[PDB]
DNA sequence: AGGTAGTCACAGCTGATTGCGCT
DNA sequence: GCGCAATCAGCTGTGACTACCT
């Protein structure tokens, strides 16, 4: 309906509104007029996007000089689709209730991959080859040749754009990425080149986080689209993490054998300017020196380039014209395509990035690999330290940008890990006619002795056997699936052999389905389909996986999937790798971050994140158990989300197996009670 | 606003005074105003009733074992299933109750579908002292169920009740085409659990038709096989359902007359126990099968024996009493005496039948329209 | 010739100290 | 070495028992 806010009336497509819903466009309009960035945290996936889009609109109404453009990032497509279905739904409403059109255009930006519709490239399988075939097929020699008519197999969506999609607009009419494939095999136009045309006539516009992220795209994708913006971050509490794999590579052997094996290539069809050719070729030798030695680790990233420039003897400026090169030298050698070819561009830009930023970042070598460790395996990551660096190209071309997702409980962390100035330090909690979760932690076991994960007592028989107790008996209370959750791979497999060695296992076996996740991506979805039809009927099945998996954010465990998702110890990630505590110790000489708390926060996030994903909707309820007695001390219960805390009594903070059997058994009694709306 | 925030209510305003001593006339009225509490129907609900062949599915598993309810949940649950089966046959004349047991991922049916109320609660007791074993099965019990029913007259409601107390069932073949199968035959499938809320036992209601309830304590339990009881609703005027069924005569024996001729109970022969040799009982009208129990169908001739006043007890129900005109006293020119009780009318108002124009106090029209559910004066 | 501030028991609260835990 | 929870000191409420002046 109408809700009145102090200086505005905003349509929304429900009648009834929530008041956190309505706390949530209270806070959001005073950031608007605050005209400064933020950070928000709300415990609904749904009902967030429907807020933001309707106190958008409303906003660019009132203000339309003030707001021009609006961008709604998230971590993939599903998000991406629902959140465009949403924003259509919304403005069917708009229609319905004012009964005239307005000139608001709607898109979504994906890969070429998503947005094509040639026949002979959809069916491969190569994100890093689409790109290349679309370049050859269309570019400016493409143009340039078409005057002839040169009958060549060619895409030419783009050849009849230019002359006719380029004169006719869009001024209404949101479309999706699947309408806008529609509208461009109908009018024989490239999707991506009509998105790219019709971006600075719109509206609103969505994407993924590395079309902002990533410096290589964003400034092509927005340069100078409006100084005046509005960019927000939804379902990005890691969003420091992917920070990091913005500036972050790796190399190997496979990289630097295609690399010789291409240059050879490019020497070839060269001889059929200059200050690059011949620059180029010894590039490679001075990479592969660090192949044939024998060393730990080589910490020097202003150094670098010091050894570089004494090895080879190279100025530092050159390398700064790599990157000009690509755009400059490439489109004269008139590569077929870019495959065979990557490796060479990932180079070129690492040198770019070593040569430009290296004030917060750190060169590393491992000679260490999985099962093969010292054989040959020299690994070399640029990897980054400081997430400011990935975030500060938005936070200066933007005016409030904010950050909301389901787990943000330390307001305090995020301002000071990457640097941010917030005016919010805004938590809600959701709140229905009952309870619909009930979070406790549980420590000793029956036989008064703790059950926490440390890593001296990973392999202790007590805890294992109180686990596997855990698991049985709770097994036989809560009913159709329960998602438990281990510190990592290793120490899951080695429960459940331990479990497998004594006559436990076939107790959960009678009573529950086990599966097992793994690093396969068809294993995966394999054995997520049969716990999901399992579930479907009264079999039940239990869900073994880890916090830091795939799994843990790739799916959404919907109402009468996972009533019970179980914490099996604090999932603190391995300190080994020397690349954690490289972060760690920047964070504490750079932003004065302790490496304790930082770790604790890091272990909470991703419980957190893992164990709030059972509640789905307001009528969805589920159990939330957390088996380890370290998550009953303050430090960390503090870390948690404030919808999860007011819920998690004192009470029920140490309580046993039984009692713990117990209180689930009286939850599941009373949400089985038909409730109202 | 707030409805207490106003004005506070004066309820001591409604009495008055004119005459210094009034005031008793109007707590007469309100004496008058104390009767008539009662919407004049013992029921005030369905006004009819279909007949139901209602299955109870048991579970058998461990689960039974639990000591939710004292003193656990086998005990309890057969007690009020004894409860349940003797009030449902209270309230359903021509009904019939089969039980099914699930055990070990099978299913074995305990009793047959039958309208005896005194073997399903013998066999009741005999299974309190069970073994509880295995895992339940819901897809073999539906199965025997749908199996069994499958061939019921479609006038009649087929109805099974499922008593889930495991979370957990084995299911040998896919269980949602036994549920579109249930669906195509009309089975309305009702459960109640026990522990909490399954997504099979929901969609299996949802889907058939039926209601699906979680226990909260014993009391709630009761009040869901309460709610059970009732017989469901039924159209106007469905089919040609009509149904063979005698009248037998419960004629004693006795040496005086020469016709005494002692005989066993067919029923009686099929127990373990020694048959009653009883100087008489219940005849069949075609065959002269003796039985000793009502209402029993017959074993020799298939004919099925019912009482006549268990099933003339609810005609009431289809001939309700009208509600006779109320008359104030004064305005009435007649006599003052009650038709029905003699008594002298005093009472402010005087009930007249819209038939037979008899004038009745108000205790003999609460009577008539409680209990006796027919106008005396319009009997002659 | 007849009645209330100390005193005792058993609880509560808040204001500090004060030994215990460490991927 | 720091941080969280266990512990005690001091004050107070509630109810009842007891030793010197109108
Ligand atoms: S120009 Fe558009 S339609 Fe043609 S190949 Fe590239 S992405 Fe596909
Ligand atoms: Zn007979
Ligand atoms: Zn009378
Ligand atoms: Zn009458």
């Amino acid at each position: 309906m109408k809700l009145n806010v102090d200086g505005l009336l905003v349509y929304f497509p429900y009648d009834y509104i929530y008041p956190e819903q309505f706390s949530y466009m209270r806070e959001l309009k005073r950031t608007l007029d605050a005209k400064g960035h933020g950070v928000l945290e709300m415990p609904s996936g749904t009902g967030k996007t429907v807020s933001l889009l309707a106190l958008i609109m409303a906003y660019q109404r009132a203000y339309p000089l003030e707001v021009t453009k609006l961008i709604y990032c998230s971590r993939t497509v599903p998000e991406i689709e629902k959140v465009i279905e949403e924003l259509r739904k919304l403005l069917n409403f708009y229609e319905k209730q004012e009964g005239e059109k307005l000139p608001f255009l709607g898109l979504a930006l994906s890969s070429r991959k998503n947005l094509c519709i040639h026949p002979e490239v959809t069916p491969l399988r190569f994100g890093k080859d689409v790109d290349g075939k679309c370049h050859s097929l269309t570019a400016s020699y493409v143009r340039a040749q078409y005057q002839h008519d040169t009958s060549l197999p060619h895409c030419r969506f783009y050849e009849e754009f230019d002359a006719h999609g380029r004169e006719v607009p869009l001024p209404a009419g949101i479309y999706n990425l699947d309408d806008l494939k529609a509208l461009g095999r109908r009018q024989g136009w490239c999707p991506y080149f009509l998105a790219r045309y019709s971006i600075l006539h719109a509206n609103v516009v969505v994407y993924s986080y590395h079309y902002l992220l990533d410096p290589k795209i964003a400034d092509l994708v927005s340069k100078e689209l409006a100084r005046k913006a509005v960019v927000v971050f939804d379902e990005a509490h890691n969003i420091d993490n992917v920070c990091i794999d913005s500036m972050s590579v790796n190399l190997t052997r496979r990289t630097l054998d295609r690399c010789q094996g291409n240059l050879e290539t490019l020497q070839k069809t060269v001889l059929r300017a200059e200050h690059f050719l011949g620059f180029l070729r010894r590039l490679l030798e001075y990479v592969k020196w660090r192949l044939r030695v024998q060393h730990v680790v080589q910490e020097s990233p202003p150094a670098f380039l010091s050894g570089l420039a004494q090895r080879v003897c190279i100025q530092r400026k050159p390398l700064r014209f790599c990157a000009e090169r690509l755009r400059s030298l490439l489109h004269t050698l008139e590569i077929t395509d870019l495959a065979d070819f990557s490796p060479l561009t990932l180079l070129a830009n690492f040198a770019t990035l070593v040569s430009t930023y290296a004030k917060g970042f750190t060169i590393i070598i491992e000679p260490f690999d999985d099962r093969t460790p010292t054989i040959a395996n020299p690994i070399l990551h640029f990897s980054c330290m400081d997430a400011s660096l990935a975030i500060k190209p938005v936070f200066e071309r933007f005016q409030s940008v904010i950050i909301t997702s389901g787990t943000l409980s330390p307001l305090d962390i995020y301002p000071k890990i990457l640097d941010f100035h917030p005016v919010t330090m805004a938590t809600f909690t959701m709140t229905l006619a009952r309870v619909c979760l009930c979070p406790m932690i549980i420590g000793r076991g029956n036989d008064q002795v703790a059950i926490s994960s440390k890593f001296e007592t990973r392999e202790d028989i007590a805890v294992i056997r109180n686990y596997g107790n855990l698991l049985l008996e709770m097994s036989a209370v809560v009913p159709d699936g329960i998602v438990a959750f281990f510190t990592s791979y290793q120490y899951m497999e080695s429960t459940v052999a331990s479990w497998y060695e004594q006559g436990i296992l076939e107790n959960i076996q009678r009573n529950k389905l086990l599966f097992i996740e793994t690093q396969d991506g068809a294993e995966t979805s394999v054995a997520l389909e049969k716990y999901q039809e399992a579930c479907e009927n009264g079999r039940g099945a239990i869900l073994l996986s880890v916090a830091r998996g795939k799994v843990s954010e790739g799916i959404d465990f919907v109402h009468h999937y996972g009533r019970a998702v179980i914490m099996f110890g604090v999932p603190y990630v391995y300190t080994q790798s020397r690349i954690l505590k490289a972060r760690l110790e920047y964070l504490r000489d750079q932003f004065q971050i302790r490496e304790n708390d930082f770790l604790t926060f890091d272990a909470m996030r991703h419980a957190a994140q893992c164990v709030g994903r059972a509640i789905r909707g307001k009528t969805d309820y589920g159990l939330m158990v957390f088996a380890d007695k370290r998550f009953a001390r303050g430090d960390k219960r503090g870390k948690l989300p404030r919808w999860i805390q007011e819920h998690l009594t004192d009470a029920n903070l140490n309580l046993t197996v039984d009692e713990g059997v117990q209180v689930a058994k009286y939850f599941l009694r009373q949400m089985a009670q038909p409730f109202h709306r | 606003t707030k409805r207490w925030e106003g004005g506070y209510e004066r309820t001591w305003e409604i009495l008055k005074e004119d005459e210094s001593g009034s005031l008793k006339a109007t707590i007469e009225d309100i004496l008058f105003k104390a009767k008539r509490k009662r919407v004049f129907e013992h029921h005030g609900q369905v006004r009819l009733g279909m007949m139901r062949h209602l299955y109870v599915v048991v579970d058998g598993s461990r689960t039974m074992e639990d000591q939710d309810l004292k003193p656990n949940r086998l005990t309890c649950t057969l007690k009020l299933l004894e409860y349940f089966v003797e009030e449902y046959f209270d309230q359903n004349p021509i009904s019939q109750i089969g039980i099914i047991v699930t055990k070990s991922k099978r299913a074995e049916k305990l009793t047959e579908l039958s309208g005896n109320p005194r073997k399903h609660i013998t066999s009741l007791k005999k299974a309190v002292d069970m073994t509880c074993h295995g895992e339940p099965s819901l897809y073999n019990s539906l199965s025997i169920a749908m199996q069994t029913l499958k061939h019921m007259p479609g006038h009649t409601s087929r109805e099974v009740l499922i008593i889930f107390s495991s979370l957990t069932t084995c299911d040998p073949s896919n269980i949602y085409d036994l549920i579109k199968t249930l669906k195509a035959a009309k089975i309305r499938v009702s459960v109640i659990g026990l522990s909490a809320e399954v997504r099979v036992c929901t969609v299996l209601a949802r889907e058939t038709g039926g209601t699906y309830h979680v226990i909260l304590d014993e009391s709630h339990y009761k009040e869901l096989l309460t709610h059970h009881v009732s017989p469901p609703p039924a159209s106007s005027s469905s089919e040609c359902s009509l149904i063979r069924m005698g009248f037998p005569q419960h004629t004693i024996a006795s040496l005086s007359d020469q016709d005494a001729k002692p005989s066993f109970s067919m029923a009686h022969l099929d127990g373990n126990t020694e048959p009653g040799l009883t100087l008489g009982g219940y005849f069949c009208p075609q065959c002269r099968a003796k039985y000793c129990e009502l209402p029993v169908e017959c074993k020799i001739c298939g004919l099925t024996l019912v009482s006549a006043p268990h099933l003339a007890r609810s005609y009431h129900h289809l001939f309700p009493l009208d509600a006779f005109q109320e008359i104030p006293l004064e305005e009435y020119n007649g006599e003052r005496f009650c038709y029905g009780c003699q008594g002298e009318l005093k009472d402010q108002h005087v009930y007249v039948c819209a038939v037979c124009q008899n004038v009745f106090c108000v205790d003999c029209d609460v009577f008539v329209h409680d209990s006796l559910h027919c106008c005396p004066g319009c009997i002659h």
